[PDB]
C-alpha cells in the first residue's frame, strides 16, 4: 500500500491578539490512508471542544481535514497540534507560531 | 444533485 | 462571471474486524461544501452544509439520500470485488475513492465532465475527457472497464454530466449567488522579521480570500525569484475563506527591491506589495 504522511499547519483564523477571541486551526493534508488522530493542545493538554471538517481529498487522492477550536490567545499560553497516523512511529507535535 | 439512480459495481 | 464546478467526493474504508465500511460523501460548488453524508452519523440522511441548499424541499432530500445510500452499497460491493481482483487477504482495511462532477465555462454552458475512481489511493479507472472512453490502470481495472463498456456506463454518465449536472450547478449558483458568485479578493500585507544582522525575511500574506485559487510570486528588481523563498500550501480559514503566504530572505537594507505579486479572480489587476516600510 502507498502510505503518505500528513503535512501539518497550525494557525489562527484571524491575526492573533491577546485577549481577543479567535479560532485555532490544525490543517492536516497529503495523507493516505484516511484514519488519523488529531488533537489540539493548550499547555500540553488536550482541548475537548475541538471540531473537524468532513473528510475530502485532493487531485492526487490524498486526504485533508481541518480541526479547529475557539480560543482566546494570551502572551504565555502555548498551543499545538498533535497528530498520529500509521506513517508516524510516535505522535507528531507541531507548536503554533503566530507569524506562520 | 447526484448522478442516479446508482453507479454500476466494479 | 468566470467558470464554476459541481463536484462530489466519496470515500469508503473497509472494516475487516467488524461491520460495514465507513462511507463519507461530500458535495461542493466551487470551493464551498454544500452537502455531506457520513455512514457513522445519526441522521442516515444527506445533510445540508450551506444555507442556500436548505431551501430544497423534501423530495430533493429524499432523492439525494436514496442516491447516496445506494452509492455506499456499491462501494461496499466494490471493496469485496477488488480485494478478490487483487488476491488480497480479508484481514486488511482498504479504500475506495470516487470523484465526479461538471464544470461550466465563462459562457455559463457545459465545459467539461469528469469521473475518476481510485483503490488504495492509486488511480484505478477514469472517464476520459471525451466522456466516451475509459482509462484503466491495470488488469483489474481493465476487467471493470469491460463491465462498464458492456453496460453503456459512459453514455449514462455523459448524459448526466452534460445535462442534469450543469442544470443543477446553475440552479445552486443562482440560489446561493450572494456568496457563490461573490469573489473575496485577498486582504494582503507584508511582515518583516530580522533573521540576522545582515538578513531579513519578508513575508507576504494573502488572507480571507475566495475562491481558493491564488498565485503569490516574489520579484527582485522586477524579475521573478524562487531562490531563497518559501510558499505554504493554501489553507482554509474555517469561515469558508482561504489563506496563503510566501516569504523571501533578503539582504537587510535591500527590502525595497523586492515585490510580492498577487493574482486572484477577485482582483481586476494583480496587486503588487513592496516594503518601503
Ligand atoms: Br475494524
Amino acid at each position: 500500500m502507498i502510505q503518505r504522511t500528513p503535512k501539518i499547519q497550525v494557525y489562527s483564523r484571524h491575526p492573533a491578539e491577546n485577549g481577543k477571541s479567535n479560532f485555532l486551526n490544525c490543517y492536516v493534508s497529503g495523507f493516505h490512508p484516511s484514519d488519523i488522530e488529531v488533537d489540539l493542545l493548550k499547555n500540553g493538554e488536550r482541548i475537548e471542544k475541538v471540531e473537524h471538517s468532513d473528510l475530502s481529498f485532493s487531485k492526487d487522492w490524498s486526504f485533508y481535514l481541518l480541526y479547529y477550536t475557539e480560543f482566546t490567545p494570551t502572551e504565555k499560553d502555548e498551543y499545538a497540534c498533535r497528530v498520529n497516523h500509521v506513517t508516524l512511529s510516535q505522535p507528531k507535535i507541531v507548536k503554533w507560531d503566530r507569524d506562520m | 444533485y447526484q448522478f442516479g439512480p446508482d453507479f454500476p459495481i466494479a | 462571471m468566470g467558470s464554476h464546478s459541481m463536484r462530489y467526493f466519496f470515500t469508503s474504508v473497509s472494516r475487516p474486524g467488524r461491520g460495514e465500511p465507513r462511507f463519507i460523501a461530500v458535495g461542493y460548488v466551487d470551493d464551498t461544501q454544500f452537502v455531506r453524508f457520513d455512514s457513522d452519523a445519526a441522521s442516515q440522511r444527506m445533510e445540508p452544509r450551506a444555507p442556500w441548499i436548505e431551501q430544497e424541499g423534501p423530495e430533493y432530500w429524499d432523492g439525494e439520500t436514496r442516491k447516496v445510500k445506494a452509492h455506499s452499497q456499491t462501494h461496499r460491493v466494490d471493496l469485496g470485488t477488488l480485494r478478490g481482483y487483487y488476491n488480497q487477504s480479508e484481514a486488511g482495511s482498504h479504500t475506495v475513492q470516487r470523484m465526479y462532477g461538471c464544470d461550466v465555462g465563462s459562457d455559463w454552458r457545459f465545459l467539461r465532465g469528469y469521473h475518476q475512481y481510485a483503490y488504495d489511493g492509486k488511480d484505478y479507472i477514469a472517464l476520459k475527457e471525451d466522456l466516451r472512453s475509459w482509462t484503466a490502470a491495470d488488469m483489474a481495472a481493465q476487467t471493470t472497464k469491460h463491465k462498464w463498456e458492456a453496460a453503456h456506463v459512459a453514455e449514462q454518465l455523459r448524459a448526466y454530466l452534460e445535462g442534469t449536472c450543469v442544470e443543477w450547478l446553475r440552479r445552486y449558483l443562482e440560489n446561493g449567488k450572494e456568496t457563490l458568485q461573490r469573489t473575496d479578493a485577498p486582504k494582503t500585507h507584508m511582515t518583516h522579521h530580522a533573521v540576522s544582522d545582515h538578513e531579513a525575511t519578508l513575508r507576504c500574506w494573502a488572507l480571507s480570500f475566495y475562491p481558493a485559487e491564488i498565485t503569490l510570486t516574489w520579484q527582485r528588481d522586477g524579475e521573478d525569484q524562487t531562490q531563497d523563498t518559501e510558499l505554504v500550501e493554501t489553507r482554509p480559514a474555517g469561515d469558508g475563506t482561504f489563506q496563503k503566504w510566501a516569504a523571501v530572505v533578503v539582504p537587510s537594507g535591500q527590502e525595497q527591491r523586492y515585490t510580492c505579486h498577487v493574482q486572484h479572480e477577485g482582483l481586476p489587476k494583480p496587486l503588487t506589495l513592496r516594503w518601503e516600510p
